[PDB]
């Protein structure tokens, strides 16, 4: 008696019932379901990563990461379902707290007030600081990677394509979020830059850098900072694209004020530190906790860090998805009666 | 979905203390 939703088998019971389709994401289907045994709600997310090695790799990194985070800012994995065999596990089925929607969601219906603007950025920064601190670059923060309560209540999700960070050493539909530097240079500069555009969509409730494809990416994100001054240029160890930057026209900064008329000045100031074209220069996680713009919610006592660094040393894009089917079905025994 | 005040946040409590 396996459910079904949308014509797909969700088999989750007899613990997991009354499931409720919520949306489509990378390779798996969620659904809130009601947990019999523990009597609450939750999230479902239905993975079938097991043809692609790419999708192994995603679903081994975001159970490692997230079974060893312990945040309030951080989304968790509450339980794991899979078949009793190897041969057996076609799906995986992992159970979180069901929040009510993500700021992607928000956004399309709800202007935000610069009230609820700054908590739910308080908490972004109060979650990556955790990140940060187990040295893991999440990698991927977006709006729809945050999840959202009506209590107001942030969640950071989705760290398939995080990873240990490393001075130095795949899609992704949208390169909005992503750094100046992927584009032309690993550092957890990238995630603030990440930040700051969720930062800015939440002000005019559009992302900042919509860019179609790769050099369209870097002409909006030039369009509004303007050329790079040097020192950005110069700064830049690859030199095929740093002419490719001198090859370009110029462009003027447009200012923070112009963009965001209706913005906190705090809160533009703030930005403008976060989206600065030089990582060395970018602030740090713990430098945006104490900036004014926070000052009403800034307090490192109850800002957590992680007890020690997260350990991927582990073989990363390379090892065969058989290999990985492996490690997953390891991964998850934890959760297997037995065990 | 409509957003509550900031309030009903539980760490957000702890903010206003
Ligand atoms: N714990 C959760 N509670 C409620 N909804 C969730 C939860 N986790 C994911 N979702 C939703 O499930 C849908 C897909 O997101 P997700 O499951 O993370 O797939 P994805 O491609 O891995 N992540 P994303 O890049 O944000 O789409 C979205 O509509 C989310 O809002």
């Amino acid at each position: 008696g396996p459910e079904m939703v949308r014509g797909q088998v969700f088999d989750v019971g007899p613990r997991y019932t009354n499931l409720s389709y919520i949306g489509e994401g990378a390779y798996g289907m969620v659904c809130s379901a009601y947990d019999n045994v523990n009597k609450v709600r939750v999230a479902i997310k239905k993975i079938s990563p097991f043809e692609h090695q790419t999708y192994c790799q995603r679903t081994l990194r975001e159970i490692k990461i997230l079974l060893a985070f312990r945040h309030e800012n951080i989304i968790g994995i509450n339980d794991i379902i899979r078949a009793p065999t190897i041969e057996q596990m076609k799906d995986v089925y992992i159970v979180q707290d069901l929040m009510e929607t993500d700021l992607y969601k928000l956004l399309k219906t709800q202007h935000l007030s610069n009230d609820h603007i700054c908590y739910f950025l308080y908490q972004i920064l109060r979650g990556l600081k955790y990140i940060h601190s187990a040295n893991v670059l999440h990698r991927d923060l977006k709006p729809s990677n945050l999840l959202l309560n009506t209590t107001c209540d942030l969640k950071i999700c989705d760290f398939g394509l995080a990873r240990v960070a490393d001075p130095d050493h795949e899609y992704v539909a949208t390169r909005w979020y992503r750094a100046p530097e992927i584009m032309l240079n690993y550092t957890k500069s990238i995630d603030i830059w990440s930040v700051g555009c969720i930062l800015a969509e939440m002000l005019s409730n559009r992302p900042i850098f919509p860019g179609k494809h790769y050099l369209d990416q870097l002409n909006h994100i030039l369009g509004i900072l303007g050329s790079p001054s040097q020192e950005d240029l110069n700064c830049i160890i690859n030199l095929k694209a740093r002419n490719y930057l001198l090859s370009l026209p110029h462009k003027n900064k447009v200012p923070w004020n112009r963009l965001f008329p209706n913005a906190d000045s705090k809160a533009l100031d703030l930005l403008d530190k976060m989206l600065t074209f030089n990582p060395h220069k970018r602030i740090e996680v713990e430098q945006a906790l104490a900036h004014p713009y926070l000052a009403q919610y800034y307090d490192p006592s109850d800002e957590p860090i992680a007890e020690a660094p997260f350990k991927f040393d582990m073989e990363l894009d390379d090892l065969p998805k058989e290999k990985l089917k492996e490690l997953i079905f390891e991964e998850t025994a934890r959760f297997q009666p037995g065990y | 979905p409509q957003l509550k005040p900031i309030e009903s946040s539980i760490l957000a409590q702890r903010r206003v203390r």
